[PDB]
């Protein structure tokens, strides 16, 4: 439910890779064709294709939450609904008055 | 209901049909041991995982998730990084509570 | 301005015709402010 | 060259890992991680105004107070015309049963107001809050206030130019058709640039150097955000050579124990 | 109630936690652990780094 995040940079400095047998035929090409791969972007565009692309949460990659700088309109509605609520009921004393 | 490369999908799956690209070799996709990494063990010296199904000869090639370490670098040819990752931070990310009257 | 600096500064304590009404009102919301301030 | 012609036997600097230079000598593994980051000036905002007056109510609350007092100087109208909105701007100056408990819950309504106000008004004369820059590379590319642009010759220039990703193509359009010319010299013109600008143009360069001068004088630029790509550096043996394999096993033996992120952490 | 008001919105102001590796190292209400065998435990086991 994108209810995680992640926070900061890394700690250390790790990564994955292709492994052959030592002295394998399928040794320096592979390597050398993981160059071409990642140079010709292919390897940051499947790795943006099952992440963000068909990722569930899409939408919860691309807003920020900041430090608003100023107060919140929702605090201040608890004493607009406490002074209307008080026109409201000034108004229902002033016909009562008016025929006494 | 699929058979073959088409069973399974995924970042290696792609990666896998683009390294046969410009390399060019019939490439059957096989499933390891019990989900191995490579290991080793203190009393037998006994190799498991994908690094042990390559030296052992029952597989040709590994591409997967595979953490590049010493240890598997003596035994092995690890090609060069195709992704960078780090020890990261994970917290449930709140200030969704709204205030109310 | 002996009844108005006394009306002024009886006007800045606390916080009959339309024009002198208007005064009394901006005058509380600037200062209220700076008290803020 | 020094090495493929012999005038040299192996090599430890700075040096980025690519396929061209894979197929005349041997590269060992990387031994630091980098890509291209974001540099921007430190947000000092020292720059008071009005706009910075209003900041404690919100834009939609200082503009719903209003439809209060002429919602309560109007109702002083109801309760009691030219002389009640003359007695009304004269009641909300300063601070029947009817009229009554309309001027004070009118005045406990004021009351938090003048009480909040206050309140968040101190909030942010005690922490600036200063460091609220755009961070994502995505935020970077949607707005033309602030320039940005990258070194006239180098391996930055060419990422965006061959991207087939959505974000990174829009950032491509924009440099070649903006000017005046976005681009620098030399990669010592490029940071004199966003120095000079009062926080009107960026420059986007590896993480490496990006990290390094976040940490010198005088101490103004901040990485934001991730970096966009993946790269590191690495060292070179000839083809053939006794020395390939030996030292591409002793790399990785530094990494493990510390030693690589304790010598990061050592001159940066 | 005017002085009681700001003590909050100060407390908030701060932020906290912000993104780093020592700010979760400084606090302990919220907690924060690892895996128990990995490359992720013994990272921290051998660090001669003191944060």
């Amino acid at each position: 439910p994108c209810d995680t995040m992640k926070v900061g940079g890394n700690l250390d400095s790790k990564g994955y890779g292709i492994a052959t047998p030592k002295g394998s035929s399928l040794g320096t090409p592979v390597n050398l064709a993981v160059l071409k791969l990642s140079e010709q972007g292919v390897l940051d565009k499947l790795k943006n294709k099952w992440w963000y692309d068909k990722g569930e949460c899409g939408a919860k990659d691309s807003g920020s939450k900041e430090k608003t700088s100023a107060l919140s309109l929702s605090n201040v509605a608890g004493v607009f609904y406490i002074l209307v609520g008080g026109l409201g009921l000034a108004m229902l004393v002033a016909l009562i008055e008016f025929c006494y | 209901m699929l058979e073959g490369n088409e069973r399974y999908e995924g970042y290696c799956v792609d990666l896998a049909a683009e390294i046969a690209k410009h390399c060019g070799f019939k490439y059957k996709l096989t499933i390891v041991g019990d989900g191995k990494y490579g290991a080793r063990d203190a009393d037998t010296k006994i190799w498991n995982g994908m690094v042990g199904e390559l030296v052992y000869g029952k597989a040709d090639i590994a591409i997967a998730p595979l953490t590049i370490t010493l240890v598997r670098e003596e035994v092995i040819d690890f090609s060069k990084p195709f992704m960078s990752l780090g020890i990261s931070i994970m917290i449930k990310k709140p200030q969704k509570s709204k205030p109310g009257v | 301005i002996f009844n108005s600096l006394w009306f002024s500064l009886g006007a800045f304590m606390q916080q009959r015709s339309l024009s002198g009404r208007i005064v009394g009102g901006v005058w509380w919301f600037f200062t209220l402010i700076i008290i803020s301030s | 060259g020094e090495l493929v012609y012999g005038k040299a036997d192996i090599a430890i600097a700075p040096l980025t890992i690519t396929l061209v230079r894979e197929e005349v000598i041997d590269f060992s593994k990387p031994f630091m991680s980098l890509g291209i980051s974001i540099m921007i000036k430190k947000p000092q905002k020292s720059k008071p105004g009005v706009f910075s007056f209003l900041d404690p109510l919100a834009y939609e609350i200082w503009m719903c107070i209003v439809f209060a007092y002429i919602g309560v100087s109007v109702v002083l109208f109801l309760v009691s015309i030219f002389n009640s909105l003359w007695f009304s701007l004269g009641a909300f100056m300063q601070q029947s049963l009817s009229g009554r408990i309309v001027g004070g819950v009118w005045w406990f309504f004021t009351l938090i107001i003048i009480s909040s106000y206050t309140a968040n008004l101190a909030a942010f004369l005690t922490v600036e809050r200063m460091v609220s820059p755009i961070e994502s590379a995505e935020d970077l590319s949607k707005q033309t206030e602030i320039a940005y642009g990258t070194l006239d010759s180098g391996s930055t220039k060419e990422f965006f130019r061959r991207s087939k990703i959505a974000v990174f193509d829009k950032m491509w359009t924009y440099m070649r058709s903006a000017e005046p010319s976005v681009f620098v010299r030399t990669t010592a013109e490029g940071v004199a640039r966003v120095r000079k600008s009062k926080g009107k143009y960026a420059y986007l360069l590896e993480s490496t150097m990006n990290e390094y001068i976040e940490q010198r004088k005088p101490c103004d630029t901040m990485k934001v955000g991730g970096n966009l790509d993946s790269k590191g550096y690495g060292i070179a043996t000839p083809k053939g050579s006794s020395l390939g394999t030996p030292v591409n096993l002793a790399v990785l033996k530094l990494s493990e124990q510390g030693v690589l992120d304790k010598l990061k952490n050592k001159w940066w």
